[PDB]
């Protein structure tokens, strides 16, 4: 039950690197 | 028109090797009723049986602790004592060998003759052996000559005489067998491993000592060392086989009488002298030895841990092997496979060394030059995937067989004998099979994950590496391979 | 005589002193800095 | 949890045993197709079931070099019920061990696990001993292991000799090598392997033998398993002759070794087999390679003359390997190179002085000690003793009880050991040497020391 | 062997790597001419390289005077349209040996195992091979290249959130103006040497399990070198190969094209038949039958998918198409299919041809989902079919 | 099932062209089977008797040899060809089952593929 | 090691060994141990000692004694005159030899 917390910790990587190449806060 | 299928010799040989498959291909099932390859967890208490282990304690503090079983003919009757080269200092390390080779060497009543044939008249045999913090004296003896066994230990424990001449002989002996430290590569190793690891502490010092000692070793010094360390309250007197505890306990009040009581106490010693763990490593290249040899170690648990018990069982999942195995490649433990799989190890070893305020958990391994690389991949790798994935069908495996371990080596008077002195030294108490049981069921793969991530995931190790090792790994890879980077 | 290599290996060294030109090491038995 | 200083808390501790217990008697039963099943109940939680075979390196001969330790290894493989991978398993499911021993007289398959586990130990051992698949590359994996196996024979001086000599010392059946040559290898295959099982394994050949298990469950379970086996006659183990013989391989450099052997009565005779045992613990002796331990054997005859009166000695001490009906008795020995002739000197000394009757009562009654102490101590195993049912109802039928042994012991005068001894020396020696040979005396002049 | 003197000189260290890889490589005996055709492919990379440098020389990636620099090649450099027509026709015959290429491929089952990854290089290098192309044709400035930009650059707007912003920097502006024929020309010069790099690690892939057979079967009991069999094998498809694009270069150079590029683009008028070149069609007829902007999208993206899926789908041990008829069978209908989709593409937008493009795209995704249930269902083969 | 030649006469049709096909090479259905495709093939060669295996590799080249040739085998030797006579799919399948009893108990695969 | 391929050769050098005892029995092929210590100077010291002029003959078949004399005496004259040693005594005693 360890690759289900893995691939939350990534998504949230992948989701804090978006907003932060596109930094769409003028957008949203 | 085609020939027949066993015109053509390799038709031929086609059709057998299809019928002998085709024998494969329907089981028998009287012979598969009970086998089960899926591993259960088995509760059976009722078999755990067995005869109990008396313990009592003398006014001066000496412990007696028997095991009866007066259906046998034989006995183990010893002296366990809290003692050991941790406990020397640097200038007197190296002593407590030196007292187990003149231990037996003659007392006031007894000559070396005498000794010798006293024991070997009544059949009998007498061991000692010395470890960083344990040091054992016992006698296999018929039933008849408990008695006479116990006289010639306290005789040979209290009365010793050491003569100027046999420290003189023993001293040449010693520094002999300093010199012809070979041969015994497996000791060699581990003994660099606690240098290295335990370094700057009592712990990392030799059973054996500097030559030096060695060579400035005189009768008062042994005498000191006696006095000092072999007192009431840090000696156990254990007995098993065809034994009564009374009758044990008498004659042991009768014989042990001038003991030294000095006040030293080991808590306060291992207190004031602690023992830590240095990630280290010492790499001794020989490219003349046909095979390379090392251990990888993180610092362990001591004895009185709760989580020595899941590193035990981790030990037993990790397993050994070595070539002569004939299933390595079907075996429970991943390590195991990979290596018997690959052919990429003469042996390996998982090893969990306790001590009384820090311990050693690692893995050694032998190796020709070429499988280095692949072997060091392979042993870190099964040990970081104990931090991160494991299996209840592992976890159950390991219990059981670390079960069906500790119960089948426990055979025979001497064995007894040792679990019961080692207990009470480590434990204070002779911890009876179910309850050792229960703690090793509570060991489930969340405690194992637990227990990794405390000792394994991102920790400093310790390496002691001899022979062809240009291609181990050097330190900063085997560090690097304790933490996975995709979790 | 023997040499120093074939002494090291027959006599483990828990006093060991490591090279101190370009580094100083923490006291033995310090918390890792990792 | 707590510290393993303090007791856990909510455990439920079982009675303890009693301090006396009374001891169990061998059940022995006979299933029509001439396979016997013997058990005996333990106190302790383990139980140690074996099977043992009247097969060995003996039936090889003619056609069949090789079969013998081949089988060894071939031993809890694939069957035709179960794959190697399922089988160890279902080994390691239970935590047990298994073991296969191969002799020249003997084959062995044990398993060891705890009580609880006695159908599933007993079902696994009889489906690998009946119904091996041998498959083709299972056993070629298990042909490429024993080049290995037998290419490190040369790194034990002693076994190399032990075997070099039973070679040299026999000519039937007992001279046939229990690790074949290479060649005799190549030719060796699954087919092979089962046509000497299946004309080798019979019922009447095989015994059940189970330290620590009640004989209710164990016929229970290995009742059906057994007697679908077919009654096959009992036929006779061919007779091997002792002769005289030497074996000499020089290879050169240093550190010879050698080993004198003698013929003796075989396990059959059971008041000079006992004269035997009791003559190896006299000679007595050590290794010579290490020490350690007082009462191993620092005071006997070889130990005290050689290793304390001359120095640069390697090795020297005594053997025995009694058969049913012949034994071998002898004193090994390394020396140097060039101090062969003195060493074998030394040796073949030692023996005429026992012969003549230069050994006190004090060294008599010492080795009388030694000798029962050692057979009396090797009973604390539970292997051992399970061991020891299966080899002595395979060969005598019974288990006769260790107190007759005893009193044999304690029967031995110093007569005894001198015409003993006498007769032994007065036929012909079996020499062996292995290393520098160069330097080592002939086979004439030593045989004309006796 | 101790290498203390020199021998040959191929297998010193300083050819050592081409002696291996392109002298003494081993190669399948029975290799037939239709595998001569990664050769010449890798000689049209070469072809096209080497003209659209001397060619670069010329032009001015300028709206006022691209299409005045292409002409000025054409009438004023010396040898100059004879590389233009090179150059142009080169595109091509690229994208002919490459189609062959591909499809022997697909006969001969060259995507399966171990070779998947050789296959997915090649999907790449043909996403490649499109763009260089495409990016290309826009080059001249003339009608079809401006109408083209301005299709292909408005897919990103299928994209809901982000598609007209993806449209408008593409374009860097908001239209097709000199922005994007600066950037085209830029992109355009850059890619082929990625192209060539990709073909590189294409050989070495391939290398690493050497070249399938048509047979089919595991071959290393009768391979050969390449130099000089194989080499002599080439240069005929070499010399044949150069009659065909002689043909093509001087008496036929503009059949391949249309006639539309050769007047100015403007961006006010429209041609009423918008196309883009032959080797483009049938992606483009897919696009079109599709009624929804982005189900089109979709549609192109899914062929590629289908590419790349392929090698990975679960199927039957038999490669070639010699001993499996269906899949043979399967192969000659998708071949007819995509000539279908290739000449439907020019057709004009209009029926009856809108339903048969829509039939012939469903009946090419149908190959890519029907060859998996064929492999499932042939692995039963040798058990059904005995003795 | 469908793929049954006595009952599916189209399956007969197909087999009869799969069996004229390989015939013409002197080739077995099983010769088609390349260990370079799976482990589970390799795996199965290995386990097979070395004779077999010489007289697959001895097939293997001369249908090679006969296809570099732009040439078919001689009728006389296309008449005592057996194109199904199988060697291999036994073993295949032997070694799936432990290959599947492997992955069902949770133990490592006994071999695997390179990443390429 | 190419030696046990030829019997007759293998055989003809173990009944050597193994019906004398003493010089004769000595392998004229040393074991694959005795060749990891030969070295040159090992060689040397053999040499010096056993390869004296009065243990030496010269013979020639098909040349004129005189300038046979002429080209040797300058290069052998100089050889140190040592007295001549006793041949070392071997002793046949019978024997078995034997491998599988
Ligand atoms: C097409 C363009 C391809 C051009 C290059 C082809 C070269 C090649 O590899 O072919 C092999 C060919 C033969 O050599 P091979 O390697 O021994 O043959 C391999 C085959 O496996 C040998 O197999 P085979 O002996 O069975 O012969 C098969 C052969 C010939 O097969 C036949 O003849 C089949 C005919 C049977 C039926 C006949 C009708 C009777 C029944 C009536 C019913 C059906 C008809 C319907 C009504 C009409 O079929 C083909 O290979 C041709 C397939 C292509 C199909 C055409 C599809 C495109 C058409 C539309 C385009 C727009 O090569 C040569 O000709 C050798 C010369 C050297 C090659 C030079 C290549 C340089 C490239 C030039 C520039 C690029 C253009
Ligand atoms: C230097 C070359 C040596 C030579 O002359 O050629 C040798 C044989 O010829 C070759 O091997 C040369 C072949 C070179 C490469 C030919 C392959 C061309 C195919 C190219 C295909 C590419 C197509 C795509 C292009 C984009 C001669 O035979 P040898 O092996 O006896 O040589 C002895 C030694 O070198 C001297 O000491
Ligand atoms: C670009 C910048 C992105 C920043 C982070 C990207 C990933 C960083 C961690 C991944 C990483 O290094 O893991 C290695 C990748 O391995 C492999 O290539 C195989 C492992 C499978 C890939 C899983 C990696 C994690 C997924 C991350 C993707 C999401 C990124 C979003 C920002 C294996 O290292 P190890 O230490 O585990 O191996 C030790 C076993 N002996
Ligand atoms: C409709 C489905 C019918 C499929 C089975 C029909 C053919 C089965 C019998 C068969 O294999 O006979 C072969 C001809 O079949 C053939 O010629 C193969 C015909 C296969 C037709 C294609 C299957 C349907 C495709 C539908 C989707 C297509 C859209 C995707 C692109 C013999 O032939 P032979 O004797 O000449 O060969 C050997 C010469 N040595
Ligand atoms: C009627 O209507 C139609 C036509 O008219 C006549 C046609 O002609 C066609 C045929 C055309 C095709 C089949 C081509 C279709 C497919 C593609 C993908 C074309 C190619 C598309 C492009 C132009 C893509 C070009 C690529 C870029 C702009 C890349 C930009 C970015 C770059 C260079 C780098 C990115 C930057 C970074 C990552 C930053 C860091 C960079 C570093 C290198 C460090 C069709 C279908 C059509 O319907
Ligand atoms: C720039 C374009 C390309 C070049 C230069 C090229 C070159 C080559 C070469 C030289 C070979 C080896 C010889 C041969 O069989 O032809 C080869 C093999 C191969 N190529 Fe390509 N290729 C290209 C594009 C592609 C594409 C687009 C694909 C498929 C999507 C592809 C798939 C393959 C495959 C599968 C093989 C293996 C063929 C076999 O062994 O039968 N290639 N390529
Ligand atoms: C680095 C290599 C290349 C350079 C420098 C280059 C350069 C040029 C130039 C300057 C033009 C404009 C002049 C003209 O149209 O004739 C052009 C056109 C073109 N190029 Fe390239 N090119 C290269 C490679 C390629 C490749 C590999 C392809 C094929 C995929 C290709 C396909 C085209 C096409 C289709 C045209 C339009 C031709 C026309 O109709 O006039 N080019 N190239
Ligand atoms: C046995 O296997 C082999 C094949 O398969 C069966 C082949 O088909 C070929 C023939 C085909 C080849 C080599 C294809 C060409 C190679 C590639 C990677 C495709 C495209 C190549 C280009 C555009 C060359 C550009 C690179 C350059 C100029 C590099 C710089 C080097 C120099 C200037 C010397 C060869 C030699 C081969 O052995
Ligand atoms: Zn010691």
């Amino acid at each position: 039950t360890i690759d289900i917390q893995a691939a939350a910790g990534w998504g949230i990587a992948a989701a804090a690197g978006a907003i932060w190449v596109v930094q769409p806060f003028g957008w949203i | 028109s085609p020939p027949p299928p066993h015109l053509m010799p390799y038709d031929h040989a086609a059709e057998i090797i299809k019928n002998k498959i085709k024998k494969l291909e329907n089981p028998d099932k009287r012979f598969l009723k009970y086998a089960s390859p899926h591993p259960i967890l088995a509760s059976h208490n009722h078999i755990l049986s067995a005869p109990e282990t008396r313990v009592t304690t003398l006014p001066n503090g000496l412990r007696v602790a028997t095991e009866s079983n007066l259906s046998a003919k034989t006995a183990t009757v010893g002296v366990w004592i809290d003692a050991g080269s941790r406990f020397e200092s640097d200038e007197t390390n190296g002593t407590a060998h030196f007292l187990e080779h003149m231990i037996f060497k003659g007392t006031d009543r007894r000559t070396v003759r005498a000794l010798e044939e006293e024991i070997e008249d009544i059949g009998g045999h007498l061991n000692a052996y010395t470890s960083r913090e344990q040091t054992t004296y016992y006698a296999k003896v018929l039933d008849s000559n408990v008695n006479q066994a116990l006289d010639v230990l306290a005789d040979i424990l209290q009365n010793s005489k050491f003569e100027e001449q046999r420290i003189n002989r023993e001293r040449d002996v010693i520094l002999r067998e300093m010199q012809e430290v070979e041969g015994q590569t497996d000791e060699v190793v581990l003994d660099h491993l606690h240098a290295t690891a335990f370094q700057y502490t009592p712990l990392g010092r030799t059973i054996l000592g500097p030559a030096q000692n060695v060579k400035s070793i005189t009768r008062e010094d042994l005498q000191n060392y006696i006095k000092t360390h072999y007192t009431a309250s840090r000696m156990v007197i254990a007995a098993a086989g065809a034994v009564k505890h009374e009758e044990v306990v008498e004659q042991v009040k009768k014989l042990f009488t001038k003991l030294s009581s000095d006040p030293t106490t080991t808590s306060q010693l291992v207190a004031n002298e602690p023992a830590s763990f240095t990630g280290s490593e010492v790499r001794m290249i020989d490219d003349d030895l046909p095979l390379a040899q090392f251990a990888v170690a993180f610092e362990g648990a001591s004895w009185t841990d709760p989580d020595s018990v899941a590193l035990m069982v981790m030990q037993t999942m990790l397993g050994s092997w070595n070539k002569n195995v004939g299933g390595g490649k079907h075996v429970g433990s991943d390590l195991t496979q990979r290596v018997a799989i690959n052919e990429i190890a003469e042996s390996i070893m998982a090893f969990n060394t306790n001590y009384k305020d820090t311990g050693l958990f690692g893995v050694y391994a032998v190796a020709k030059a070429d499988c280095l690389d692949d072997l060091s991949y392979a042993i870190m790798y099964e040990v970081t995937k104990l931090a991160y994935r494991v299996s209840d069908a592992d976890v159950t495996r390991a219990r059981n067989q670390l079960k069906s371990s500790l119960l089948l080596h426990m055979d025979g008077t001497s064995p007894i004998a040792e679990d019961i002195g080692r207990q009470l030294l480590t434990y204070g108490r002779r911890i009876p099979t179910a309850e050792l049981f229960a703690r090793i069921d509570a060991v489930d793969a969340s405690t194992v994950k637990r227990v990794a991530n405390k000792y394994i995931y991102d920790k400093d190790i310790a390496i002691s590496a001899i022979g062809p090792i240009q291609d181990l790994p050097d330190y900063n890879k085997f560090r690097r391979r304790t933490y996975w980077n995709r979790y | 005589e023997v040499p120093a290599t074939v002494e090291a290996v027959k006599t483990p060294n828990s006093k060991i002193v490591y090279d101190d030109h370009n580094h100083e090491r923490y006291p033995p038995g310090d918390p890792s800095k990792r | 949890l707590t510290s393993l200083d303090m007791p856990l808390q909510g455990v439920s501790l079982p009675p303890p045993l009693a301090d006396k217990v009374e001891p169990s008697k061998l059940q022995i039963t006979t299933l029509p197709n001439g396979l016997k099943i013997a058990s005996e109940t333990t106190p302790n939680p383990a139980a140690s079931i074996g099977l043992y075979v009247d097969c060995g390196s003996i039936y090889e001969a003619p056609y069949f070099h090789g079969a013998t330790h081949l089988l060894e290894r071939m031993a809890f493989k694939s069957t035709l019920n179960r794959t190697h991978f399922r089988l160890v398993r279902e080994i390691e499911a239970i935590g047990g061990n298994t073991s296969a021993s191969a002799s020249r007289e003997q084959m062995s398959y044990t398993i060891d696990a705890l009580k609880t586990y006695v159908p599933e130990m007993v079902e696994v051992l009889i489906d690998s001993v009946r119904n091996p698949a041998f498959l083709d590359w299972e056993v070629n994996e298990e042909l490429r292991k024993m080049k290995v196996e037998i290419a490190e024979l040369a790194k034990n001086p002693m076994g190399f000799l032990l075997e070099a000599i039973h070679s040299a010392g026999y000519s039937g059946p007992l001279a046939s090598p229990l690790y074949a040559p290479e060649s005799a290898l190549d030719r060796l295959n699954g087919e092979l392997l089962e046509e000497f099982m299946t004309e080798n394994f019979t019922a009447a050949r095989m015994v059940l033998a189970a330290s620590g298990v009640e004989h209710e469950e164990l016929l229970k379970v290995a009742e059906p398993l057994t007697s679908d086996l077919p009654n096959v006659p009992p036929q006779l183990a061919p007779k091997s002759q002792y002769v005289g013989g030497d074996f000499r391989q020089h290879t050169g450099g240093e550190a010879t070794h050698f080993a004198v052997a003698f013929e003796v009565p075989g396990w059959n005779n059971e008041k000079e087999a006992v004269t035997a045992t009791v003559l190896q613990m006299l000679m007595g002796g050590g290794g010579s390679f290490s020490a350690g331990g007082p009462g191993k054997g620092m005071h006997s005859w070889l130990y005290r003359r050689v290793l304390n009166e001359y120095q640069e000695v390697q090795s020297c001490t005594a053997f025995t390997s009694i058969f049913n009906d012949t034994g071998l008795f002898g004193i090994y020995g390394c020396s140097s190179p060039q101090f062969a002739a003195k060493a074998i000197e030394l040796a073949a000394k030692e023996l005429k002085d026992v012969a003549g009757g230069k050994v006190n009562q004090a060294h008599l009654d010492r080795a009388k000690a030694a000798t029962k102490s050692a057979v009396l101590m090797n009973l604390e195993s539970r292997m051992i003793a399970a061991e020891d049912i299966g080899r002595q109802i395979l060969t005598y039928g019974e288990r006769k009880p260790v107190d007759q042994f005893l009193k044999s012991v304690d029967q031995l005068t110093l007569k005894d050991i001198a015409d003993f001894t006498s007769k032994v020396i007065s036929k012909p020696l079996t020499m062996g040497s292995f290393g520098d040979v160069l330097a080592v005396p002939s086979y004439d002049t030593i045989s004309s020391k006796f | 062997t101790i290498r203390n003197q020199r021998f040959s000189l191929l297998k010193q260290p300083i050819s050592s790597t081409l002696n291996q890889h392109l002298v003494d490589y081993p190669t399948p005996s029975n290799l037939s001419y239709w595998w001569g055709f990664g050769s010449l492919a890798g000689i049209c990379l070469v072809i096209q390289i080497v003209t659209g440098v001397f060619l670069a020389m010329h032009y001015t990636p300028h709206v006022d005077l691209a299409f005045n620099s292409v002409e000025h090649i054409m009438r004023d450099v010396e040898g100059g349209w004879l590389l233009r027509y090179m150059h142009a026709n080169g595109a091509s015959m690229f994208f002919i040996v490459v189609y062959l290429h591909i499809f022997r491929g697909l006969y001969y089952a060259s995507y399966s195992s171990p070779r998947e990854f050789v296959w997915c290089l090649g999907v790449v290098i043909f996403l490649l091979m499109i763009v260089t192309a495409f990016i290309g044709y826009v080059l001249p400035w003339g009608q079809m290249s401006f109408w083209g930009a301005t299709v292909i650059t408005s897919l990103a707007s299928a994209i809901p959130v982000v598609g007209d912003t993806i449209v408008t920097w593409l374009w860097g502006g908001f239209s097709v103006d000199n922005a994007t024929l600066n950037r085209f020309f830029s992109l355009h010069y850059l890619l082929p040497f990625i192209l060539v790099g990709a073909s590189l690690l294409h050989l070495a892939a391939l290398h690493q399990y050497g070249s399938n057979n048509p047979l089919g079967v595991h071959s290393e009991m009768d391979k050969i070198a390449f130099y000089p069999y194989f080499y002599v094998k080439d240069l005929v498809g070499w010399v044949a190969f150069a009659i065909f694009f002689s043909i093509w270069i001087f008496y036929a150079p503009n059949v391949l094209g249309h006639p539309d590029n050769y007047i100015p683009a403007n961006p006010m008028s429209t041609p009423p038949h918008i196309v883009p070149e032959w080797y483009f069609l049938p992606i483009y007829a897919i696009l079109r039958s599709i009624p929804d902007k982005a189900g089109g999208v979709a549609a192109i993206a899914l062929v590629f998918i289908c590419l790349l899926a392929l090698p990975f789908f679960k199927s039957m041990y038999v490669r070639s198409s010699s001993f499996r008829p269906i899949y043979q069978g399967m192969f000659w209908l998708l071949l007819a299919d995509c000539l279908l989709l290739g000449w439907i593409g020019c057709q004009p937008v209009e029926a009856p041809f809108v339903t048969i493009g829509q039939i012939s795209s469903l009946v090419f995704f149908l190959f890519f989902a029907i060859t998996p249930i064929l492999g499932r269902v042939g692995r039963g083969i040798p058990n059904s079919y005995t003795d | 099932r469908l793929v049954d030649p006595r009952k599916n006469f189209l399956a007969r049709m197909h087999m009869k062209s799969v069996s004229n096909r390989l015939r013409r090479y002197g080739l077995r259905y099983d010769d088609l089977y390349d260990p370079l495709y799976d482990l589970d093939i390799k795996e199965a060669l290995n386990r097979l008797p070395r004779e077999i295996v010489d007289a697959r590799n001895q097939r293997l080249m001369r249908a090679m040899d006969l296809s570099m040739k732009h040439e078919y085998l001689p009728d006389n030797l296309q008449a005592v060809q057996t194109p199904f006579r199988s060697y291999l799919q036994d073993m295949l399948a032997l070694v799936k089952r432990e290959r599947a009893e492997r992955e069902a108990l949770g133990a490592l695969p006994l071999y695997q593929r390179t990443i390429p």
